[PDB]
């Protein structure tokens, strides 16, 4: 199973909502997680089930989708939310990461 | 058909009280007798019921230890012994006559009620 | 449905007698609940049995059966003896696809027929309709 | 008594329905009086049959019997057909020395039981007594 | 089975119709009664089958509902109809009373 | 212990009657103590018997047995004296081993006494309806 | 009645322990209700059983039987789990007739319960000394 | 424990459905408690039955059993009928000396296995493990 | 579905124990995949078997069966010995016309029931519902 991210580059600065999509070559039954990396080079964890949310997330982040199509949604973007976003699956052994997208 | 009650009574804490009753105008033998406690401003509550024929009581699963019900066969009298009175549960106690006809379930002819300190 | 004392008021020919029944557990052999007359002594009292049945490999439909029987005591010794007994039983038979409306209608129809003049004159007096 | 139109009021679960039954004669071969509802098709009628059985040498008891049969129809085709049946059977047994008071008591007790919460839950909701 | 009354307080003075609702945690097959208590502290009986009516009631009171929802209706309210209203069920052993409502 | 008068209070389904039992001596053949209620016509008396296995060095099991019988008298035509119509019996048996301690036996006895006053038994004996 | 949790207080020769019993269902073959005390290792549990003859129209005698057993666990070398060393039993039987009334049965039960707390039985069971 | 309404949340494939089950009593003939869904027709209900079997001389083991039965209906006719069934059965076996920790471990392990990718693929997609 | 190490976290009565299972191939005789506890030694470890079946001339519907069994080791010699074993098995039974929604619903319902208080009190403690 190969994960890919469609945008790969996004320029929306402040205020407007943004979305990041994902595709999987096979069917993964919601076993997907989203990671955020700032310039500190240590990724954080988000969502982790394509619908749930982590402890420290301010709820502006939310994910959805089912089957082979998944997405990440941000409402009321704030300046600290800028960096790289990665996703991976947990359905089979390789646990392949995603392409990545930069804000 | 009316139900006489003694009226207000005052008792010290940690004692027992009789809560007498009297039935007139109807055969005491046939009808159930309910006991209802009304704390001032707290609404009505159901204590239990007794059947004069043979002592066949029902209880709230509360007031099991506090209240016990007995009836004497003649003199048309019913009783309600309160085992322990902390006087925190001070209220007015009524004694309605239960009716159980077909498609007719209610308590009618309640009575005056007695207040216990 | 919780087993509980069941009281029937204003029954009998005159309409003044009352009867109060007390639970007597359920039979674990055949799942038949029992109700017995309050007071009185065993073998000298009125009984009611209610059962509900499940579909099985023999019957594909439900079956509710109510049986009531009550004796008459005659004293000649210290204790009474039974002279005769009067029986009565009901047996509804619904199906697994039946709705609640039909069951309620049948029950209410049976309850209402027993008060009709035809049944009153055909049970109290043992004479048929002509 | 004499067979005549029987009307039943406050029938049904909600208690607002009615039902009228028209006489259909007495069968001489078995002495079963019949009451049916108004309808052209014989298979979609609601029937009530009542009988009284005088004692013989084999049984030496009185046996009053009542039956109820309620069919339901639906158009799956051009005309409706019978989908399912709902039955109900009652029977009473009395001896030669039973007084009318006992028979009336049995009838009224059976009539009053059907309106109690126990039977309402056991028949309508098919919940066994427990 | 637990009975509850929704309004618990009503201020409609004169003329306008009023309603009092009730809810039961289980299904009670119309086994419900309504009680009225004035300042005399001796409750009266009303309705007693959620649809019928008692002898002394002037027919301005009427109830309805089925299943687990029940109500009491008053048409052309008159000054003497002011006090507390209680309801109870008769389906199982406890015969629990209602919360109560004051006019 | 040596037999003495036993007065029991608050007997009866009402909860007010009392009973007074008098010693009736031990039966030498089987060592069964006896108590009876005072009254005329010894055939219409309430009886209690208590039996305990005698202490032995090689005894395996100790058995305690208690019996109760209450007769009812009905006077009938053609006879001057009353007669016993029916009997109401009771029978309590305990069985322990040689290695048991006092606390176990006391716990069993108190548990039985408390059970006999629970609503389950008050219903299953007074009304004779099975528990399900 | 339907089985429910039974909590008994003031058990024990000291007079302070409590016991809580949980229902264990009815045996269909013989209709014996069962209660047990909550705990691990179901082999080391205290058990109570209650049996009543089912109501019949032609039944002569009604028989009520109650049993109690309390096992003791001893851990021994060579075994990981505890084992039952000894048992302490009890057995209560009542026998009435079809014509008996409620008051007789209640009187018998209350009398037995009061006897079990009398000094005679407190001495004849705890100390295992015969009465003479 | 005591039978009461059982509500199940986050059920279904998407994880947003719910289900409420109402008690239907305990059958004394076999000791099988039953929980069903709300519905007039007996044949269109979702049923859950649970039992515990005390050891006897034949088996001398404890046997806890759970069953699930889900019917689906469709109107081909006037009223819906049952098209197909979906079953599910669970059973546990324990000895007289099993400690509660082992039983809890078995129950939780079985609960957690059903949410793993292996079982999700084997049951939902009917793909054999390979 | 690819055979792979399956790890279960936060299981047990306390909720802290974890269990990791390793594949052990598939049986060519009956097509039963096996999983075994990581580490440990044979005949002293936890086992899980998963199988999926195809319709045939005897059965016209699918059948998924999961069996888990695990022993308890007691040391008296150098090596431990098994004292007792606890079993558990599940067997779903769908049909060839069943959709994915129904299979997912049944699986999720079974997973959710095992966490309900009824099953918790009826498996950990071996007492039935009343």
């Amino acid at each position: 199973i190969q994960m890919t991210q469609s945008p790969a580059s996004l320029s929306a600065s402040v205020g407007e909502t943004v979305t990041i999509t994902c595709r999987a070559s096979g069917n993964i039954h919601y076993f997907l997680a989203w990671y955020q990396q700032k310039q500190g080079k240590s990724p954080q964890l988000l969502v982790y089930h394509a619908e749930t949310l982590a402890d420290g997330v301010p709820s502006r982040f939310s994910g959805s989708g089912s089957g082979t199509q998944y997405s990440l949604k941000i409402n009321s973007l704030q300046p600290e939310d800028f960096g790289n976003y990665y996703c991976q699956h947990f359905w089979s052994t390789p646990y392949t990461f995603g392409g990545g997208t930069k804000l | 058909v009316q139900l006489q009650q003694p009226g207000t009574e005052l008792v010290k804490p940690g004692a027992s009280v009789k809560l007498s009753c009297k039935a007139s105008g109807y055969t005491f033998t046939n009808y159930w007798m309910h006991w209802v406690k009304q704390r001032p401003g707290q609404g009505l509550e159901w204590i239990g019921m007794i059947h004069p024929d043979s002592g066949t009581t029902n209880y709230n699963e509360k007031f099991k230890s506090k209240a016990t019900l007995t009836v004497d066969k003649s003199s048309n009298t019913a009783y309600m012994q309160l085992s322990s009175l902390t006087s925190e549960d001070s209220a007015v106690y009524y004694c309605a006559r239960g009716v159980f006809y077909i498609n007719y379930y209610a308590m009618d002819y309640w009575g005056q009620g007695t207040s216990v300190s | 449905a919780k087993l509980e004392t069941v009281t029937l008021g204003n029954i009998g020919k005159d309409g003044k007698q009352t009867l109060v029944l007390n639970p007597r557990g359920v039979n674990p052999t055949n799942g038949v609940a029992s109700l017995s007359q309050a007071g009185a002594v065993p073998a000298l009292e009125k009984r009611v049995t209610v059962s509900v049945s499940q579909p099985s490999r023999n019957r594909k439909n439900y079956k509710v059966q109510v049986k009531i029987q009550n004796p008459t005591a005659c004293t000649a010794s210290c204790d009474p003896s039974v002279t005769r007994q009067a029986y009565a039983d009901v047996t509804f038979s619904f199906t697994q696809y039946s709705t609640d409306e039909e069951r309620a209608f049948v029950r209410t129809e049976l309850a209402a027929l027993l008060a009709s003049p035809l049944l009153i004159d055909a049970i109290d007096q043992l004479n048929p309709a002509y």
